[PDB]
C-alpha cells in the first residue's frame, strides 16, 4: 500500500528524531514535531515506486555540544540487508571523519552482516533497529521511568561520595531496549528518576554491562 | 507542592501513609494547652513559617553536605516535607487550628 | 493651539483678546458667551450654583464634559465605522472629516480629526495633501491615512523605506562581523522564517500593507538600490518580504508577483538548505515558463537568485551532487541535473549583469568549465579517497594541475565552486586538501573569496582546526597564501583575519603570534574596528 | 543549447585513470579486508 | 501499540517476561510491582 506506508515512514522519521534530540543531537523543533501533511508535501506523499522513495529521508545530525560530531541515519530498501548493503554504507562513512550510524532494517539482517557489524565496532560505531521497535517511543509509555546518562565526572563522583565499587551498583544489561534507545555502551553508569509514593521521588543508578 | 503532588499521584487518590499524624498531633496540643478556638490567639505567622523552614532542616535522611547528598535528602523527605506544608500553613494556624 | 476655529464661527483666543481689549465691561459679555454660545441647557446653568459652593470652578467639570463628550463622539463613530449602510455612512464619515479638518488645528479635537480620519477609508485627496505638509498631522494619522498618502507618493514612500533598509544593512554588517566565529551559529544559520521575522522585515511588511502600488514601488526602490550599490542585501530584503507576504496571505501581492512559484520553490529550497532534484526541475519549468514578450519578468527572477541565501544554498547542493557524482564515478558531461544547478548558479551571478545592461536574456555559459575544471574537482576528490585507500592498503597526492588554477583565477563560477569546494573540504578538518588547494586559493576571480560572506564561512569552518592551527608553519602558509594577499590591500580580509587570530589566539605559537600580531599592524587610513581589534588582542593575549 | 564538444580532453582522460585505478585499489583493499 | 488509534502510554501487557522484551528493566520492574500489589489486595488485605 501507499497511505499506510507514508504513515509508518513518517512516525518512524518522527520516532529517530526524538531518539536524536535525546541523545543530545542538534535537531531543529520543527522537524522534531512535524505532522503528516508536511511531511507528504515535503517528501512526495507517494513513497511506493515515487517521490519518497527510501535513501531518501536518510539523515545526517550534527552533535550539539561538538559539531564535528555527527551520525548517519539509513534506511535500506532490502527486507534482509546483507553484508554488500553494510559493507557500502560503511564506505560512505569512509569519505567522512564520522564513524556513527544508525540503520534501519526491515527484516532480521544477516548473521555474518552482524558479525561484520561488531567486529567494526572499535572504528565505527553503528545500531541496528529493526522498523517494527520505531513505530512507537518506548521512553514515552507510563511504565518507563526518566533516564539520564551521566558523565564520568559525575559517576566517580558519585562512587566517591559512596565510597562503592562500580560492580557493586544494580545492573542494566546491553540489550535493554532502552539502553539501546539511548546508545550507551558497558561501563557506562544512568542515572533513573522515579515518582515513589512513599518518598515523593526517588533516583537510583544503573550500570551497562 | 500542589502541581509535584498531582504529578506523582494520579487518578486523585489522597490517602497516603506518612510517619506523623500531623492533625492528631494538632489536636493533642489543642486540648493539652486549652486553646479555646473561639477567641483571637497570639501567634505571628511569620513565626509559623520560619518554624516550619527549621524544622525541614531538622528532619535529615541523607547526612551530608554534597549537592549529590543534598539532593538525595531533599528527594527522600519530599512527599513529608510537602505533607507538612500543606498542614501548618499561615491561614490554617490561624483560621481552623 | 487654537487656530481654525474661526472658519466654523467657534471664537477662539485670539478674536476673545481682541474683543476684551476694546471692552470696558467683560463679565456681561462673558457669562453670554459661556451661556448662551455655550452649553444653552438649563440643567447645567442649575448645576453652576452648586459647583460653585464645592469650590471647584466651572473650569474642572467643564473640561470634564468636553473630554467626555469627545470620547463619546470616538467611540460612536467607532461603533459607526461597523453600523449603518458602507457607503452613506461613509459619505457622512467624509462630511464629519471636512467639518473638522478646520479644527484639526486644535489640539484639544485634534484627535478627533485624526479619528475619523483613520476611520474613512479614503480621505480626499486634498485633506490628505494637507496633512503631509504638517509633520505632526502625519505621525498622528494611523496606518490606514499613511496607506493612503503613499500610493501616489513616490519621494515619501522612498523616504519612509529608506532608513529601514539602512538598518537592515547595519545589521547584516554587524552579523557578517561578529565575533562568534562557531559553526552552528554563521551568517546563513537561522531559517529564513526566523529571518523574515525580523523587526525590519516585519516593518517593511506592516507598512507595504495589502496595497499593489506600494509593494512594486519598493521592489522597484530595491532594484534600482542593490544596482546601485552593487549591495547583495537588498535581493534578500525583497525575497524575505515577498515570502513574509504569502505566508501572510497577501493575495493581491503574490498574484502581482510573476516569480511567486519560483521565489517559493527557492525559499523552500533554502529553508531545507538542499535543492532536491523535484525542486530543480520546478525551477528549470518556471524559467522556461517564462513566455515571449515577458523577458523583464526573467531580471526579477535573476535577482531572486542573486540572493545569498539562495547562492549558499545552490552552492552546497552543486558541491555535494558532484560528490555524489564522484561516488557513482560519473563524468560532469553526463549529469542533466549538475548543469541545470550550474545554469542557475551563473544566473544568479549574472543577475546584476543582467539587470545593468537591459538584455533580459540568460548569459552564455562557456563549456570549458565543465569539460576540464570541474574534472579537476573530482580527480582531486579520487586523489583523496586513493590517499586513503593506500592508508588502509599495505605520499599525500598534492600537485596542482595548472588547468585548475588557470580556471580558478579565470573563470568566476569555477571561482565559486572551488571556494566552497574548499569550504567543504575543510569542514571536513582535512588539512592536507586545505594545503593542497591553498596555491588556487592564492589567486581568484572576481575576488569572490575576497567578500565577507565568504571570509566569514571560511573563519567558521577553520574554528574546527585548533589542532593544526597549533603549527606555526599551517598558519603561515594559510596567511601568506590567502590571507596577507588581501588583508594588508582590504579593510575587510583584515578585519576577518584579526577575527580568526583572536578566535584562535592562544592555540597559534608565540612566535607565529607575534609575526600576525605585527604584520596585520592597523593603519590609521582603515576603519576603527581593526583598531578595536587589536586592542581586544592585546587585552586578551597577556 | 550549449555546445558540449564529445571529446575527451586531459582533464576528462586523467579522472577516468584516476576513476579505474581506485577502483583496482578499493578492489584490493577489499579482497584484504575480506580475508 | 503500533497500531493506529491505539494509545501508546497507558496499554498494558499483564505480561512480565514481554514486558521486559519490549519496554525495558524499570518498566518490567513497575509491572511487576503493580502486578503483585493487584493480586495481594484483591481480597481487601494491604501490605505495606
Amino acid at each position: 500500500d501507499d497511505e499506510e506506508e507514508t504513515y509508518r515512514l513518517w512516525k518512524i522519521r518522527k520516532t529517530i528524531m526524538q531518539l536524536c534530540h535525546d541523545r543530545g543531537y542538534l535537531v531543529t523543533q520543527d522537524e522534531l514535531d512535524q505532522t503528516l501533511e508536511e511531511f507528504k508535501a515535503q517528501f512526495g506523499d507517494k513513497p511506493s515506486e515515487g517521490r519518497p522513495r527510501r535513501t531518501d529521508l536518510t539523515v545526517l545530525v550534527a552533535h550539539n555540544d561538538d559539531p564535528t560530531d555527527q551520525m548517519f541515519v539509513f534506511f535500506p530498501e532490502e527486507p534482509k540487508v546483507g553484508i554488500k548493503t553494510i559493507k557500502v554504507y560503511c564506505q560512505r562513512m569512509q569519505e567522512e571523519n564520522i564513524t556513527r550510524a544508525l540503520i534501519v532494517v526491515q527484516q532480521g539482517m544477516t548473521p555474518s552482516a552482524k558479525q561484520s557489524l561488531v567486529d567494526m565496532a572499535p572504528k565505527y560505531i553503528l545500531e541496528q533497529f529493526l522498523q517494527q521497535e520505531l513505530l512507537i517511543n518506548i521512553t514515552e509509555h507510563e511504565l518507563v521511568p526518566e533516564h539520564v546518562v551521566m558523565t564520568k565526572e559525575e559517576v566517580t563522583e558519585l562512587l566517591a561520595r559512596y565510597k562503592l565499587r562500580e560492580n557493586q551498583l544494580p545492573r542494566i544489561q546491553a540489550g535493554d531496549p532502552v539502553a539501546r534507545y539511548f546508545g550507551i555502551k558497558r561501563g557506562q553508569v544512568v542515572k533513573i528518576i522515579r515518582p515513589s509514593e512513599t518518598a515523593g521521588r526517588y533516583i537510583t543508578y544503573r550500570l551497562v554491562q | 507542592d500542589r502541581e509535584v503532588l498531582r504529578v506523582i499521584f494520579p487518578t486523585g487518590d489522597s490517602k497516603v501513609v506518612l510517619p506523623c499524624n500531623l492533625l492528631r498531633m494538632i489536636w493533642n496540643a489543642q486540648k493539652i494547652f486549652h486553646i479555646n478556638p473561639r477567641l483571637p490567639s497570639d501567634l505571628h505567622p511569620i513565626k509559623v513559617v520560619e518554624g516550619v523552614k527549621e524544622l525541614s532542616k531538622k528532619l535529615v535522611i541523607v547526612n551530608g553536605d554534597d549537592p549529590l547528598s543534598r539532593q538525595a535528602q531533599e528527594n527522600a523527605t519530599l512527599l513529608f516535607n510537602i505533607h507538612l506544608r500543606s498542614t501548618l500553613c499561615s491561614r490554617r494556624m490561624a483560621e481552623e487550628f | 493651539m487654537f487656530a481654525g476655529l474661526q472658519d466654523l464661527g467657534v471664537a477662539n483666543g485670539e478674536d476673545l483678546k481682541e474683543t476684551l481689549t476694546n471692552c470696558t465691561e467683560p463679565l456681561k459679555a462673558i457669562e453670554q458667551f459661556q451661556t448662551e454660545n455655550g452649553v444653552l441647557l438649563p440643567s447645567l446653568q442649575s448645576a453652576l450654583p452648586f459647583l460653585d459652593l464645592h469650590g471647584t470652578p466651572r473650569l474642572e467639570f467643564h473640561q470634564s464634559v468636553f473630554d467626555e463628550l469627545r470620547d463619546k463622539l470616538l467611540e460612536r463613530v467607532s461603533a459607526i465605522a461597523s453600523e449603518g449602510k458602507a457607503e452613506e455612512r461613509y459619505k457622512k464619515l467624509e462630511d464629519l472629516l471636512e467639518k473638522s479638518f478646520s479644527l484639526v488645528k486644535m489640539p484639544s479635537l485634534q484627535p478627533v480629526v485624526m479619528c475619523v480620519m483613520k476611520h474613512l477609508p479614503k480621505v480626499p485627496e486634498k485633506k490628505l495633501k494637507l496633512v503631509m505638509a504638517d509633520k505632526e498631522l502625519y505621525r498622528a494619522c494611523a496606518v490606514e491615512v499613511k496607506r493612503q498618502i503613499w500610493q501616489d507618493n513616490q519621494a515619501l514612500f522612498g523616504d519612509e523605506v529608506s532608513p529601514l533598509l539602512k538598518q537592515y544593512i547595519l545589521e547584516k554588517e554587524s552579523a557578517l562581523f561578529s565575533t562568534e566565529l562557531s559553526v552552528l551559529h554563521n551568517f546563513f544559520s537561522p531559517s529564513p522564517k526566523t529571518r523574515r521575522q525580523g523587526e525590519v522585515v516585519q516593518r517593511l511588511t506592516r507598512m507595504v500593507g495589502k496595497n499593489v502600488k506600494l509593494y512594486d514601488m519598493v521592489l522597484q526602490f530595491l532594484r534600482t538600490l542593490f544596482l546601485r550599490t552593487r549591495n547583495v542585501h537588498y535581493c534578500t530584503l525583497r525575497a524575505e518580504l515577498l515570502m513574509s507576504l504569502h505566508d501572510l496571505d497577501v493575495g493581491e501581492i503574490c498574484t502581482v508577483d510573476p516569480c511567486h512559484k519560483f521565489t517559493w520553490c527557492l525559499d523552500a529550497c533554502i529553508r531545507e538548505r538542499f535543492v532536491d532534484s523535484k525542486r530543480a526541475r520546478e525551477l528549470q519549468g518556471f524559467l522556461d515558463g517564462v513566455k515571449k514578450g515577458q523577458e523583464q519578468v526573467l531580471g526579477d527572477l535573476s535577482m531572486i537568485l542573486c540572493d545569498p541565501f539562495a547562492i549558499n544554498t545552490l552552492a552546497l547542493s552543486t558541491v555535494r551532487h558532484l560528490q555524489e557524482l564522484v561516488g557513482q564515478e560519473t563524468l560532469p558531461r553526463d549529469s542533466p541535473d549538475l548543469l541545470l544547478l550550474l545554469r542557475l548558479l551563473a544566473l544568479g551571478q549574472g543577475a546584476w549583469d543582467m539587470i545593468d545592461s537591459q538584455v533580459f536574456k540568460e548569459p552564455k555559459m562557456e563549456v570549458e568549465l565543465i569539460t576540464r575544471f570541474l574534472p579537476m574537482l573530482m580527480s582531486f576528490l579520487v586523489d583523496d579517497y586513493t590517499f586513503n585507500v593506500d592508508q588502509k592498503l599495505p605520499s599525500y597526492p598534492n600537485t596542482l594541475p595548472e588547468s585548475f588554477t588557470k580556471f580558478l583565477q579565470e573563470q568566476r563560477m569555477a571561482c565559486e565552486v572551488g571556494l566552497y569546494y574548499v569550504l567543504h573540504i575543510t569542514k571536513q578538518r582535512n588539512k592536507n586538501a586545505l594545503l593542497r588547494l591553498l596555491p588556487g586559493l592564492v589567486e581568484t576571480f572576481g575576488d569572490l573569496a575576497f567578500g565577507d560572506i565568504f571570509l566569514h564561512l571560511l573563519t567558521g569552518n577553520l574554528a574546527l582546526l585548533a589542532d593544526e592551527f597549533a603549527l606555526e608553519d599551517f598558519c603561515s602558509s594559510l596567511f601568506d597564501g590567502f590571507f596577507l594577499t588581501a588583508s594588508p590591500r582590504k579593510e575587510n580580509v583584515h578585519r576577518h583575519a584579526l577575527r580568526l587570530l583572536i578566535h584562535l589566539h592562544p592555540r597559534v605559537a608565540p612566535s607565529k603570534l607575534e609575526a600576525l600580531q605585527k604584520a596585520l599592524e592597523p593603519t590609521g587610513q582603515s576603519g576603527e574596528a581593526v583598531k578595536e581589534l587589536y586592542s581586544q588582542l592585546g587585552e586578551k593575549l597577556e | 543549447m550549449l555546445v558540449i564538444p564529445p571529446g575527451l580532453s586531459e582533464e576528462e582522460e586523467a579522472l577516468q585513470k584516476k576513476f579505474n585505478k581506485l577502483k583496482k585499489k578499493k578492489k584490493a583493499l577489499l579482497a584484504l579486508k575480506k580475508q | 501499540l503500533s497500531e493506529k488509534d491505539v494509545d501508546p502510554v497507558r496499554t498494558t501487557s499483564n505480561d512480565i517476561v514481554e514486558i521486559f522484551t519490549v519496554l525495558g528493566i524499570e518498566a518490567v520492574r513497575k509491572a511487576l510491582e503493580r502486578e503483585l500489589y493487584h493480586v495481594i489486595s484483591f481480597d481487601g488485605s494491604y501490605v505495606n
